[PDB]
RNA sequence: AAAUUCUUGGACCGGCGCAAGACGGACCAGAGCGAAAGCAUUUGCCAAGAAUGUUUUCAUUAAUCAAGAACGAAAGUCGGAGGUUCGAAGACGAUCAGAUACCGUCGUAGUUCCGACCAUAAACGAUGCCGACUGGCGAUGCGGCGGCGUUAUUCCCAUGACCCGCCGGGCAGCUUCCGGGAAACCAAAGUCUUUGGGUUCCGGGGGGAGUAUGGUUGCAAAGCUGAAACUUAAAGGAAUUGA
């Protein structure tokens, strides 16, 4: 089981029962053809680079 | 005071209508009062079509829906927002909310 | 692992569809006084009209039945006929009426079927009304007329030649022919074809409906 | 205490009522 | 457990029956008939607390296993028999359902068809609860 | 929050018109017209009054603006409203003139003008919007 | 409209009225001579015949009732009288 | 959230059959019928029914109705049959300060059919029946009448399916400075100090109380009829502003 890591196209907004948790839209760069959306903890900005430690759920939308 | 006009229902020269059982819970409820809901979805959400027709053994394979309509009491439509109250003056139109998405 | 003592066998379609190839089938090799073949004389399989036709619909699916075991190969037959459940809750749909009907009929040899059909009545394209509803009496002479029909095309021939006419819509298409003088309708299908009782079986009969 | 409670303890009293007096009858 | 023996180019079918109930999910796979059970593998045997049994981790958990345990006897393909609790009781599918599909398609499995098995009524007996419901 | 209150926008509105002519396109200037031009009580305020003044004036470029009348734009609608062509557009050679109107028109006494044009009824009576 | 004419209706808006709403009260079935292709004698038939209606001789038969008007058998030329 | 519960003596799940008893989804609607209660798979039989059509018949035969009569959901009662599901009572597991409850597992009477009782429901349109008059507009159901035009029979008359109208009853809808009303609202709850078309029932501040007692009906539960002593300045309706 490898592990992906992908890079965020746009910040979609802050969710979370105190809003401590962003949803964003994930895009790998092994392949550019598959995106999906995740729950990230802490500041994010535009173009970084999360490490998925499993790439493989997705996150409901707010 | 009457609240409403028609008396919550679609009762108009009937006298009585045959009950239902509601979908959240099993609550009785007359036929025309229920809040009947018809969804239309796909098996698969909108998330997880490319990943399925990327394994389909066939070409240009159509989706299928899933039809099922819902039942809804009073109650468990208030709680599950389906239905919400409305102003005075806002409760007498009857046509559904816009359909544009 | 009990999978290591199971060889699989292969499913042949009757001669008159297409193609020939359904699958393949598992089976407990035969130990003692469980034989193989008695495992697999009763094996029925839901397959798809678009699987067995070259080019046909997806909506219509067929139940064959493995009638022999001829070595590594099983042989299959018609058990009924059934209408995906997809389709089926598609063409139900308000402001207009179901007509459903349902005839016993015994073929030229001693098959006996249920057939079980459907119809919508068809709103028009000038039409400005909603409902797009039928008389109760209207309702009766359309059925009565559906059952009549559908009787005349499987008690005149056998089991060969009916399900020749069960692969395109020929019963369905013409109850609609026939019904449109009394109330236009327009998806009209054979929801459903049961078989309630087989002649005895005879070897020779079913090798000729595998060629 | 509604109505419907209110007509139920009032049978029972009733029935309480008739019993003893057909004890004394 | 080496498989059917045949040469390539053509895909071998096998169905699984997706049970996506509310309380756990069951994913088995089968041959053509049904008669024959290759792998059953349900979403309440890969958690350790029975109140995630119907999650939708458990169902991927489980169809992972399953199209695992799949090839190794040699099937390629599957049709899908989409199937909620039905009959009396609810009609519509739990939250497993998504995620157990989801996972076949990308284990190397080869979808089939998809079709909706869950059994309908045309009426059934008087259903569980009273008059007034299950009222909490 | 950089919202102007009524007492900002009600003195760029009025000072806008009463001297179009002299105020300009850059904020430094205009900010000295005002000072002279109009008494303000504060700096701070007098700023704010040609800054918004500024933004207006690009606003009047593209179009006409509801709240303001500048003097040289209304001119110009008399022109538009004035205008007049050279031939009538109610004048045709041949009208199309449906059969039932021609029979309103018997009845009274203009039987048969030069310029009519029978034009044959539409056949079916589609003209209700389907019920749904 | 107020000062509408209730002595004076046209016949247009009066014919459209009920049999018994009009002014004064008037049928709207009438009588007819109703000949055979085959015989010469011309019957007299009412418009809602309410009975089979067969010519005199066992020619042929007439009319057929319905619930409003009798309609007539195939080839039957009828022309209404008055009085 | 769990537990009681079933489970290598193979549960749940998959296929194939068999048996039984309930129930008639989706179509199903502010649509239909019925005096009300109520009534929904196919087909056959029997009796009835409104509305429409009518230059048919009799000629006042009618409307409302003390006493009296028939029907009357569910629950309940008495005898037979059957008992799938659900499920008062009851047992258990939770929750809780307690939980003789809400939640979960099982489960008796009952729920089903037949033959007799019972006559009560927010049995509601919380609105007696008959008759007359007083604004519109668009639909819907049934019957009849008329009319450009599409479509099926086919082989055209005529029939069905659409379209545009009129007439008569029917369930309703929208709007209004008709008018009324305490207002909510009602085309009836209008035509009322400008008070009278006909007629039945029924109310007289809040409790005591639909109680006691007498009578009567019922197998029983209970149904109908039905006070007083005493106590009390309010109880209540509609709408407004806050909380
Ligand atoms: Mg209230
Ligand atoms: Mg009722
Ligand atoms: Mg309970
Ligand atoms: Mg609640
Ligand atoms: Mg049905
Ligand atoms: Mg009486
Ligand atoms: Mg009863
Ligand atoms: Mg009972
Ligand atoms: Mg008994
Ligand atoms: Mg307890
Ligand atoms: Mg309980
Ligand atoms: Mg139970
Ligand atoms: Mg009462
Ligand atoms: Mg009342
Ligand atoms: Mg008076
Ligand atoms: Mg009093
Ligand atoms: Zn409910």
């Amino acid at each position: 089981q490898p592990i992906k890591l992908a890079r965020v196209t746009k910040v979609l907004g802050r969710t979370g029962s105190q809003g401590q948790c962003t949803q964003v839209r994930v895009e790998f760069m092994d392949d550019t053809s598959r995106s999906i959306i995740r729950n990230v903890k802490g500041p994010v900005r535009e173009g970084d680079v999360l490490t998925l430690l499993e790439s493989e759920r997705e996150a409901r939308r707010l | 005071t009457k609240k409403r006009r028609n008396n919550g229902r679609a009762k108009k020269g009937r006298g009585h209508v045959q009950p239902i059982r509601c979908t959240n819970c099993a609550r009785c409820v007359p036929k025309d009062k229920a809040i009947k809901k018809f969804v239309i979805r796909n098996i698969v959400e909108a998330a997880a079509v490319r990943d399925i027709s990327e394994a389909s053994v066939f070409d240009a394979y159509v989706l299928p829906k899933l039809y099922v309509k819902l039942h809804y009491c009073v109650s468990c439509a208030i709680h599950s927002k389906v239905v919400r109250n409305r102003s005075r003056e806002a409760r007498k139109d009857r046509t559904p909310p816009p359909r544009f998405r | 692992d009990p999978f290591s003592k199971k060889d699989w066998y292969d499913v042949k379609a009757p001669a008159m569809f297409n193609i020939r190839n359904i699958g393949k089938t598992l089976v407990t090799r035969t130990q003692g006084t469980k034989i193989a073949s008695d495992g697999l004389k009763g094996r029925v399989f839901e397959v798809s009209l678009a699987d067995l036709q070259n080019d046909e619909v997806a909506f219509r699916k067929f139940k064959l039945i493995t009638e022999d075991v001829q070595g590594k190969n099983c042989l299959t037959n018609f058990h009924g006929m059934d209408l995906t459940r997809d389709k089926m809750c598609s063409m139900v749909k308000k402001w207009q009426t179901m007509i459903e009907a349902h005839v016993d009929v015994k073929t030229t040899d001693g098959y006996l079927l249920r057939l079980f059909c459907v119809g919508f009545t068809k709103k028009r394209n000038n039409q400005i009304r909603k409902t797009s509803y039928a008389q109760h009496q209207q309702v009766r002479q359309i059925r009565k007329k559906m059952m009549e029909i559908m009787t005349r095309e499987v008690q005149t021939n056998d089991l060969k030649e009916v399900v020749n006419k069960l692969i395109p819509d020929s019963i369905g298409k013409d109850i609609e022919k026939a019904c449109q003088s009394i109330y236009p309708l327009h998806d009209v299908f054979v929801r459903k074809v049961k078989m309630l009782k087989k002649p005895k079986f005879e070897l020779g009969k079913l090798m000729e409906l595998h060629g | 205490m509604r109505a419907k409670w209110r007509k139920k303890r009032m049978r029972r009293l009733k029935r309480k009522r008739r019993k003893m007096r057909q004890r004394s009858k | 457990s080496l498989g059917p023996q045949v040469a390539e180019g053509e895909n071998v079918f096998g169905v699984c029956h997706i049970f996506a109930s509310f309380n756990d999910t069951f994913v088995h796979v089968t041959d053509l008939s049904g008669k024959e059970t290759i792998c059953r593998v349900t979403g309440g045997m890969k958690v350790k607390a029975d109140r995630d049994e119907s999650s939708p981790y458990a169902a991927m958990l489980a169809a992972q296993d399953v199209a695992q345990r799949c090839k190794e006897l040699g099937i390629t393909a599957l049709h899908i028999k989409l199937r909620a609790t039905g009959g009396n009781r609810t009609k519509t599918p739990g939250p497993g359902a998504q995620s157990a599909l989801r996972a076949l398609a990308r284990s190397g499995m080869k979808i089939g068809r998809i079709e909706d098995v869950t059994p309908i009524p045309s009426d059934s007996t008087r259903r569980k609860g009273g008059r007034r419901g299950r009222r909490l | 929050g950089r919202v102007r209150t009524k007492t900002v926008k009600k003195a760029a509105r009025v000072i806008i018109e009463k001297y179009y002519t002299r105020l300009g396109n850059d904020f430094h200037t205009n900010k000295r017209v005002c000072e002279e031009i109009a008494i303000i009580p504060s700096k701070k305020l007098r700023n704010k009054i040609a800054g918004y003044v500024t933004h207006l004036m690009k606003r009047i470029q593209r179009g006409p603006v509801r709240g303001i009348s500048i003097k040289l734009q209304e001119e110009e609608r008399e022109r538009r409203d004035n205008y007049v062509p050279e031939v009538s557009a109610l004048d045709q050679e041949i009208i199309e003139v449906d059969p039932d109107t021609k029979e309103m028109l018997k009845l009274l006494d203009f039987g048969s003008l030069s310029n009519l044009q029978v034009t044959q009824p539409t056949v079916g009576m589609n003209f209700k919007t389907p019920r749904g | 409209p107020l000062a509408k004419d209730l002595l004076h209706p046209s016949p247009e808006e009066e014919k459209r009225k009920h049999k018994k709403k009009r002014l004064v009260q008037s049928p709207n079935s009438y009588f007819m001579d109703v000949k055979c292709p085959g015989c010469y004698k011309i019957t007299t038939v009412f418009s809602h015949a309410q009975t089979v209606v067969l010519c005199v001789g066992c020619s042929t038969v007439l009319c057929q009732p319905t619930g409003g008007k009798a309609r007539l058998t195939e080839g039957c030329s009828f022309r209404r009288k008055q009085h």
